[PDB]
């Protein structure tokens, strides 16, 4: 087969971690616009016949018990997974509200000997957040 | 029954190049995810995902580029950066 | 089977 | 126009990032085997992408380690492929 | 779009095999790897690209092909490929001698320091392991 099946009863669910404020002391300037941003991800994937849930304002803790409750969920009735993460980031690592996260660990509580019933099954992860903090100059074609 | 890689199927669609800034405008939101939805809308019931995340890649490399009273910030540019797992193609509409 |  | 320096790389990695790549004995190794088979049976027809796909569908199945090394038996692999390309990428000018 | 061929060259097929490494480094053999060379040369060759190979490439010597390449004019070129065969770790590729970033690599044909290729695919095959998880699999249906 060269398509993963969508002969499910549900396409799946969608979770958004939508973080706009941090903590202050950490010296990270809020996200302003960033619930546009959740919001049009929503829409687009609400049509698309996904169950979508949004989180917003999540610390390094409060995203694993999220997903952690996901990967431990039964999908079945579900064609594919959906996560889009939406905060600051750095290179290799995701911030909650607090502090940062390897993006290791959040990607693989839905492995395939960790999330039983996801498996054979399309795990998509859309990632806005900095990997670093260089900056691409561009070159004119 | 078959084995597979535990690691398999996955799709990690990064708004960025490992190593570089990601960009946003307070008003419209991120200049990947806006994107993503746009083209998402126009070809997600009929492209594979990631075609799809082929011409977010283009849109995202054409049509920004930064603007920062910090000139060491200014005329920037953003590729995304798309990391596939993926065995099979996805389309989201049988 | 080896690895690199 | 101005592009970003970075467009247009395609990165086809044999393996996940922090992950062993297997190899065996003397048939070549299972990424580059599964490459140029599906090169020779796809290059004039799909994309790139596309047949990549098809690649980490033949490493993901039809390999799985033999192994007398502890710990190294009966293992799987899957590659990982990094697209910052903004265009569909054919190896011929008509794909048939 | 699609990259366009409408060249007089697909472009060159640069690929480094390395089989035998410094005893220093205690890296064993990677037998076969003539194997994996000599089928990704015929492949490519077929397509029309110029296929070089060089062989147990020490990570200077690597970085003066490369620099050579991306320093060449490949304005009759459409596009560059290059295969990578040896060991490796997270993010490093073994010449013969010791290792070298990947970054190092292949940032030398980046848009602004390689003008030639500009709007063209660089594609790069990666043979070589990036760590030592093994993947234990899972079973599916």
């Amino acid at each position: 087969a060269f398509r993963y099946s969508l002969n499910y009863p549900n396409i799946g669910h969608c979770i958004i971690i939508n973080n706009k404020n941090f903590d202050r002391r950490t010296g990270m300037n809020p996200r302003n616009g960033t619930d546009v941003d959740a919001g049009n991800v929503m829409n687009v994937f609400r049509k698309l016949g996904y169950i979508v849930k949004v989180y917003n304002d999540q610390t390094v803790a409060q995203i694993m018990q999220v997903l952690t409750t996901v990967a431990h969920d039964d999908h079945s009735r579900c064609a594919s997974l959906v996560c889009v993460l939406l905060s600051h980031g750095d290179e290799g690592v995701f911030f909650g509200t607090d502090t940062s996260v390897d993006l290791k660990s959040l990607t693989s509580l839905f492995r395939g000997d960790r999330c039983p019933s996801l498996v054979g099954k399309p795990k998509l992860f859309f990632i806005q957040a900095c990997r670093g903090t260089e900056l691409d100059p561009g070159v004119e074609t | 029954r078959e084995r597979i890689p535990v690691e398999a199927d996955f799709l990690y669609a990064y708004s960025t190049v490992p190593g570089y800034y990601s960009w946003r405008t307070t008003m419209t939101g991120s200049w990947f995810i806006q994107s993503l939805c746009e083209m998402m809308t126009k070809y997600g019931s009929e492209l594979e995902l990631l075609q799809i995340m082929t011409r977010v890649n283009h849109k995202v490399a054409l049509d920004f580029e930064s603007t920062s009273n910090m000139p060491g910030f200014d005329a920037k540019k953003q590729i995304p950066c798309i990391v596939s797992m993926l065995t099979k193609e996805m389309y989201f509409t049988p | 089977d080896e690895v690199d």
